[PDB]
């Protein structure tokens, strides 16, 4: 019944130890140029705890806001990302590294995002009228030609077969256009809309993409466990599977020894739900709880590659061992499969795009098939 | 947002990925998803 924000108060102000680290990820940020200002460059930097948290109780009530309408030459890498705006030179800092690995510390801001998550699919806006939801899409510029064009050129950029208008790709509302952002009823629905029909074709490969995303790593030849900590960040099996916590995955991190990883990234303006990259039976599922600012050493204030403006965009291999995830293994040595043995999908989120939705239709037991939808990305935790 | 997908090493001996894939600093698109990613050889 409390507000989670206010538990979280309560979190850093009745333990010792997050009050004093509650203070230093913010006093370990530079006071100098350019970290004064949040790194969309359009807001002072948030200075410390208590003003994070009004921001944060505010955040419940509010969309993402398409700041590029006014400022289309500013970085844009947080689009879609708010807390992450207020946390995110905090996040590069020792103390805040430590922070954001705290469980407690996360199963708090889980309550805070699927707090925020329940704004975001709620068409009334909390009770703003049957057109609320739809109202704060427009209020915050998402229908304007700005942000349009970006979803309709990123959905272009991956295929030949390219299409003039938002309405020929994406699936929404009766009656929707422009001017009304497609008649979305809320955030949600705008953020995991599906593709129209023949927009993207199942392949006549024996394995597909998964998701609408940029390739980042392929890995051959991966260990069962490993030190992903280190620079590189090798894949650890063991970790990213969460063997850790269910004995009943450890067999299938042993069959993936050997095996190799392939990573790819997923924008804001990208399609967020996911599609099943091979034909099989279901034979293992997991949702596993962690992290959501958790980024590496290199990522931060004084790191080889730090630090982040949008973390934890360079440390996307290294949460895969520690953030809010979760697990598929699919078999395809069955009928109608392509015979490749067990085949694993493991989407990771990333700050506040954290919440794993996984349909009805991958329940162990289920044949997939490949191409269908099975689950997506939502903002929350 | 990320993902990976997992692929046993006797299963890649037996795959043809795309290069975009398999050799992601090339990649300066989306792939597309239900499109191809690896056939059998």
């Amino acid at each position: 019944v409390e507000n989670p924000v206010e538990t979280f108060r309560k979190l850093i102000e009745n333990d010792s130890t997050l009050y004093m680290l509650a203070h230093s990820m913010f006093d370990e940020v530079p006071e100098k140029a350019p970290y004064d200002r949040d790194p969309t460059t359009l807001k002072k930097q948030v200075r410390n705890y208590k003003t994070m948290l009004y921001l944060f109780n505010t955040l419940l009530t509010e969309v993402p806001e398409y700041f590029l309408r006014d400022n289309p030459n500013v970085p844009s890498g947080l689009i879609g990302f708010p807390f992450n705006i207020i946390v995110d030179w905090p996040m590069g800092t020792p103390s805040g590294r430590q922070f954001f690995l705290d469980t407690r510390v996360n199963k708090c801001l889980k309550d805070i995002l699927n707090k925020w998550n329940e704004f975001l699919k709620d068409p009334t806006a909390q009770g703003n009228g049957n057109k609320g939801g739809n109202q704060a899409l427009i209020d915050a510029g998402w229908s304007s030609d700005a942000a349009v064009e970006q979803l309709v050129n990123k959905a272009n950029e991956s295929t030949t077969d390219k299409k003039k208008t938002f309405s020929e790709i994406f699936q929404h509302p009766a009656n929707g256009t422009q001017e009304n952002f497609f008649n979305y009823a809320c955030w949600d629905n705008f953020f995991t809309r599906r593709f129209k029909d023949g927009v993207r074709p199942v392949a006549d490969a024996a394995v597909v993409n998964a998701c609408e995303s940029f390739p980042l790593s392929f890995d051959t030849d991966v260990s069962r466990r490993n030190t992903f900590w280190l620079k590189g960040t090798p894949y650890s099996l063991h970790d990213m599977l969460g063997a850790t916590q269910d004995e009943r995955v450890a067999s299938y991190v042993d069959g993936f020894v050997g095996g190799s990883v392939y990573q790819a990234f997923l924008s804001a303006d990208s399609y967020h739900c996911w599609n099943a990259p091979v034909t099989g039976k279901v034979v293992y599922r997991s949702l596993i709880d962690g992290t959501y600012f958790a980024e590496t050493a290199a990522a931060g204030f004084g790191g080889s590659n730090g630090p982040d403006p949008a973390g934890p965009d360079v440390s996307q291999r290294y949460i895969t061992h520690i953030a809010a995830r979760g697990v598929l293994i699919v078999d395809t040595n069955v009928t109608g499969g392509a015979k490749i043995g067990l085949v694993g999908f493991v989407p990771v989120g990333m700050s506040e795009v954290s919440t794993c939705d996984w349909f009805d239709n991958t329940e162990e037991g289920k044949t997939i098939s490949k191409g269908d939808v099975i689950g997506a990305f939502h903002s929350g935790g | 947002x990320t993902h990976c997908l997992i692929f046993q090493r006797d299963a890649v001996k037996k795959l043809q990925f795309i290069p975009k894939a398999q050799y992601p600093e090339i990649a300066t698109t989306n792939l597309a998803v239900n499109s191809e990613l690896a056939k059998l050889t």
